[PDB]
């Protein structure tokens, strides 16, 4: 019960903000507040050819 | 044969291109942006309406959605091999 | 990006990119942070232009 990394900086003030690769979901925007999504990602599945 | 482009959303357009023969996209998506649900300035369902669309985008029922709705296919005949010949192809040839 | 820059492109994304959470990257804020309007629009107009 105790959020680590950029998420865990913006919790618990010690950053106003986190910016970088930062994937939006459910907890997250729960514990924090996003801004728009400004870039496109998601789940994906990387194979050789 | 009235209109020679239509410049719309990409979802709406694919799903017509994919529906009708006669149509087809072009590509290079310009403007990437997304469909929001639009409410006032000052509502109560601002948060909880952006958390429900974000656990519905986490499981599969987005994908549902598509799936149902958009991802549904007709006749495309989209490829990037060359096209085979038919009957009105070379019909002249069997004339001749 | 690493398929982009992959040496040989001998790896690709399946499904001709295909994206499963189809969330996007965001700028954590604090809840209720007076920055998450003026952000959100900044955001919006550069996509805009
Ligand atoms: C929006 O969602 C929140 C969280 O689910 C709701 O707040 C809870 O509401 C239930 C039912 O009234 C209460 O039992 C909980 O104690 C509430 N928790 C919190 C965090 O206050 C809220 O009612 C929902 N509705 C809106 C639009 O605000």
């Amino acid at each position: 019960n105790v959020w680590n990394g950029m998420i865990g900086e913006v919790v618990y003030q010690r950053a106003v903000m986190a910016v970088g690769s930062l994937t939006i979901n459910e907890e997250r925007s729960e514990v924090v507040d996003f801004s728009v999504p400004f870039v496109e990602t998601g789940i994906s599945v990387m194979v050789s050819r | 044969n009235k209109l020679h482009a239509f410049i719309w959303d990409s979802a709406v357009l694919e799903f017509e291109a994919s529906q009708k023969c006669d149509l087809v996209t072009t590509g290079e998506l310009f403007f990437r942006s997304g469909f929001g649900i639009g409410m006032r300035k000052d509502s109560p369902w601002k948060q909880n309406v952006s958390l429900s669309i974000l656990k519905s985008h986490e499981n599969g029922f987005m994908e549902d959605l598509d799936k149902t709705w958009v991802r549904y296919q007709e006749c495309d005949s989209r490829s990037n091999a060359p096209a085979t010949l038919t009957f009105e192809n070379m019909a002249g040839v069997f004339m001749l | 990006y690493k398929a982009g820059r992959d040496e040989g492109c001998k790896l690709v994304t399946i499904g001709s990119g295909y994206i499963f959470a189809t969330t996007g990257y965001g700028i954590a804020l604090q809840k209720g942070s007076p920055w998450k309007r003026q952000i959100d629009l900044a955001l919006l107009q550069f996509v805009g232009d």
